């Protein structure tokens, strides 16, 4: 089993540092804005089955890009991630669903993800107003923090167990 | 030697003059990396594999 | 409103620090070009050629 | 059948992209934006008895060190360096050119020199005869040429062709 998984969501947000945490276990302070499209893979086993997971990661942005088509091409999961300390970066998840699903294949499985859990002092976006709207909208929440890792693992394995369900 | 208040504002105009080339040929590079990254993608997509492995 | 001097040589302090992140950032983009080419290169050239048989 | 692969260099805005298009397209554009990354064409002659494809690869004329350039030399058989006959500076700096040519390619590589822009010689500011006799002088092919009206594009490229093929057979 091979998933196609895509990293969306605006910049800043720490999509790239969720692949580096989960598929290397590596964090960058420093980052910058991503350019072009790159991948890396991690490998669980699910149960008695290897599950090759190869998660796909550009910049979050929001203009029309060549690109667009090609990268939710045969994706069946995806992390929908916003900074739990940016109310903006939460406020326009909407608009990338509306991204997903117009590219994205029907059975896509879908996680919302609220990254920066570390900075709770900062916080902008209450659990609860984020957890509803992801339960109205048939999806899956969790709040990590690529910088002290929680909930990275667990999120990224409970996307790879309900496609593996499906499949 | 002191900038007159004309010096120092064709100063701006002419940095507000470089930072739309520079803004354009920007979206040429990127534009250029879409486009190229398009068929990376369809045909040989290990290449954008991190990390590397040719 | 008119600007003052003040205001002008800010804007234009402002701007030439826009102008070097820009230019970094174009810099950026042209060895990620350059670094994705190498591998096209050697990997699958004819993505390169001009018009392009896919 | 044979297929060699030629590259074109030399200084920004002498002509490299458009020579190339009109020979492998019989195009030609105004827009005078540097070439982005790097591309090739190709164009198949009859030489004698043989097919011969010429793969003919572009990239900015840049100086400064670049990761692509050893691939862009590599394997490659010809070469045209070409200068703007309007512009001194762009043919003051062959010598530089071909330095960097014989870093990445065997010092019997078939060179052709190229004058280009020949339809805006009223602004002429490189000699023929200098040119011609540099050439000469380095073991380099010479010609004038013009993208714009094609004045000796195919001329340029098909006689490279017939040393390089002269030369492996
Ligand atoms: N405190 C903290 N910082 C984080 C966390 N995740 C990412 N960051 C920091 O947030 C900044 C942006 O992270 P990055 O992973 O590059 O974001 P991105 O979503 O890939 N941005 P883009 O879409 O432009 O490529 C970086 O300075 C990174 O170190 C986190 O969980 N906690
Ligand atoms: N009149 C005339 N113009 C030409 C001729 N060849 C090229 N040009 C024009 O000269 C300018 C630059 O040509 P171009 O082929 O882009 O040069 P290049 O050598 O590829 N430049 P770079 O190395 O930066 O990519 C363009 O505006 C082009 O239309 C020519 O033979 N005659
Ligand atoms: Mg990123
Ligand atoms: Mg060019």
């Amino acid at each position: 089993f091979v998933f196609k998984v895509v990293l969306i969501g605006e910049s800043g947000v720490g999509k790239t540092n969720l692949l580096s945490r989960f598929t290397r276990n590596e964090f960058s302070h420093d980052s910058r804005t991503t350019i072009g499209v790159e991948f890396s893979t991690r490998t669980v086993m699910l149960g008695t089955a290897a599950v090759k997971a190869q998660i796909w990661d550009t910049a979050g942005l929001e203009r029309y890009r060549a690109i667009t088509s090609a990268y939710y091409r045969g994706a069946v999961g995806a992390l929908l991630v916003f900074d739990l300390t940016k109310h903006q970066t939460y406020a326009v998840v909407e608009r990338w669903l509306k991204e997903l699903y117009d590219h994205a294949e029907a059975t896509i499985v879908v996680m919302l993800v609220g990254n920066k859990s570390d900075l709770s002092q900062a916080r902008e976006v209450p659990t609860e107003e984020a957890r509803m709207f992801a339960e109205n909208n048939g999806l899956l929440f969790l709040e990590t923090s690529a910088l002290d890792s929680t909930n990275v693992e667990l999120a990224f394995e409970t996307v790879l167990k309900e496609i593996f369900a499906k499949v | 030697r002191s900038l007159t208040y004309e010096e120092v504002l064709q100063e701006l105009v002419k940095h507000k003059e470089l930072l739309r080339r520079k803004d354009t040929h920007i979206r040429e590079l990127e534009d250029y990396i879409d486009n190229l990254l398009v068929r990376v993608m369809e045909e040989t997509p290990s290449i954008l594999r991190v990390p590397y492995e040719p």
